[PDB]
């Protein structure tokens, strides 16, 4: 897993119907580095240091074996610099 | 920036986490926080069509399965200018 | 027979001439006065609790003092009302067009 | 416009989307949203009596399906003078 | 006229019902229409005893079968001084 | 006053049947109106002893079979000294 | 005595009749009546522990066939400071 | 810390109850008791979210058999900035 | 008041509580306690004629079922002047 | 102590033993040993409302056997201010 700051809100009204009602957050792990897009399950605020598993892990760690994502936010970091 | 979003439980913990997941979903702006009467608590946000619509449809999944759940959620993404005198413009 | 506004309401007027282990399993025991005055732990020695022959205090000794003759809408209560059936979503194209997740109402009822 | 319409629901949220479906559908007046108290909510338009006829119709369609649904769609045609002391005349 | 006719319903709309059909059928005049809380919407009426009698059988009429209906309907031909400080002289 | 008489209804109007029967019935007087939410009404008289059990008394016999009907029907002939600053003194 | 003890009742009349039992059955005092909404009524009593538990007892037994009754008795010895502001002072 | 811990209950004695337990279990501050309507009330604390999560769950322990029972024990971790309009400060 | 409330017990202890009783259900005053002989034990309160009739009632139900119980309950209205020589103005 | 304790007995013997065993079980003051007549003697202690509680039920276990045995253990938690005049300070 890696840890990366929350950014902001990413929207995509046309996305495809097996996302679910899941809201998704630009995150990166540190201001200028290259932005990607997790699934937050949590429900972070931007400015948040998180824990973000990739690969196979984060579909059921969105809900489900079958869920579009290979990256979401499973914590949040209680203290982090 | 002018649709409306709307989220109604039962109680006001599921609102208050529907509001939380609302505001977290996309950019929108709470604008209030309605005691409606019996029980029923409504939060209302305002902002973009395209985010009213990620943050309700967030924010219905956050609160449905807290306290007495989710009674109603619902966008207006064009909203009447007459609707607009019964909306608030701020909580508190 | 006269008729008019008399006639109205018949049945539904009032008020007219005419009218006039140490501790007890929580799941089964729910105690008297719960937090400090639960009874549900079996407390030994000189504690506060009355035996049955004493008297006074509680009991009858509270209750036959005032003369007494006995005689829902709200949010929980109608998690139960009837509702027509869910609305469907009959779009095609790639819209977030999720199925499965809360019900989502746009303008007019549609389902979004 | 002197007809009056009004649509109760339980619940805040469909009574502001029988609001919004009210003023869309026809040449309504909102001029109330009242909080009854155990959930109810009621809202009132003015205007003549086809719009009125309309309004109330399109608002009760909409807002059946939101929330906890709808309680009551009654129009008064011609109100008493001595009812537009309880009717309130601008919303809040 | 000093007699008190009462009508108790569910909803405020049955009640704006009931307080149109009493002030149209008798010569009585509407001062108050208060929310009790739980949904409960009493309006009040003052006069003669024949129209208090004639304006409280109308409104129940007409208010039977309107949103969740009619609770009470009452009449007193004179109440006691004492009651006079519990009833409201105008509607707000 | 001493001695205090209450009567609890489901509703307004059972409640203010019951306040003109008891004030008619015996020498009390009315001293609060307690809109307690949830649709509960409670009408307090004071007076000597026998005066407020006669009005009680006639008070819930009056409001029995008025609206939602009857609750409950207390007489405390002597309230402890602490629970005078909880009781009404004069009817808002 | 700083302890603390609440009874919950239906409606005022039990609430009443409760702080009047637990008033004259121990040492207590009565700090305050709550409207809770939805019809419930909370009396609080403060007191030596033992008085307090005596008190609430006594109020329990009293209360429990007035009315709709009896909801909820509890005893807390030491409330945390944080509690005493959500805690009325003086009964009103 | 800006963690929120919020337990809602039906009647004001367990939550009264739940808000003495959270305080004695953690570092918290009970920020705000909302009477939601229809008997919920709200418990509202503010903390670190170790503290917040240690104080909620004592909290939902302890109500969970006083009176009529919890309704919902949610913690969120990080409050939106938007959320803390619609939250108590201190509580009364 | 003038009236004369009077409880004869088998034994001190019912004696006492019904003097208890009566001082607490009814605004009367207890002047004398007076040990007849062969165990009756009886209680003496003075006030109006209403209070009296209450006080009597609640301290006969209260000492009923203390000890030996109750031996008489009896209620004078207005006592003859004579009376007075023997009968106690202030307890002992 | 304002907690009030009573134990009547048949006979001296059955007193004594309630005594002891009352005043060895919890902090109380005996108060009075009282002749009643007829063969009933009575012993009265304060203190504590709790502490009052374990005395009195330690003396009745105790005395129940002894001589011709118990009559009456009966608590008061706060007699009336009145009552208090009835009640020996020191046993004479």
């Amino acid at each position: 897993m890696k840890i990366m700051q929350v950014e902001k809100t990413l929207v995509s009204t046309n996305r495809i119907a097996d996302m679910g009602h899941k809201p998704l957050l630009v995150v990166w792990e540190k201001p200028g580095a290259p932005r990607q897009v997790a699934v937050d399950a949590i429900g972070c605020i931007p400015g948040d240091w998180v824990l973000c598993v990739g690969s196979s892990a984060a579909r059921e760690a969105a809900g489900s074996k079958s869920y579009p994502s290979d990256l979401t936010i499973i914590g949040i970091i209680d203290q982090w610099n | 920036g002018i649709a409306l979003g709307m989220i109604e439980t039962r109680g006001l913990v599921p609102a208050i986490e529907a509001a939380d997941a609302m505001t977290k979903a996309a950019e929108v702006r709470l604008v209030g926080r309605q005691f409606v009467g019996g029980g029923y608590v409504t939060v209302l946000v305002r902002g973009e069509t395209g985010a009213v619509n990620a943050a309700v449809r967030a924010g219905a999944d956050a609160c449905e399965r807290v306290g007495d759940g989710l009674v109603a959620a619902h966008i207006i993404a064009r909203v009447h200018s007459e609707v607009e005198n019964i909306l608030p413009k701020a909580p508190q | 027979r006269i008729t008019g506004p008399g006639m109205l309401a018949t049945g539904l007027i009032t008020g007219t001439p005419e009218f006039r282990l140490v501790c007890a399993p929580r799941s089964d025991q729910m105690d008297r006065v719960s937090g400090e005055g639960k009874e549900r732990c079996h407390i030994t020695g000189d504690d506060w609790s009355v035996n049955k022959h004493i008297t006074g205090t509680a009991g009858q000794w509270a209750s036959g003092r005032n003369p007494s003759m006995r005689g829902e809408t709200s949010a929980f209560a109608n998690r139960n009302v009837p509702k027509p059936e869910k609305p469907g979503s009959k779009i095609t194209g790639s819209s977030g067009n999720d199925t499965q997740g809360s019900l989502i109402t746009y303008s007019g009822g549609a389902r979004g």
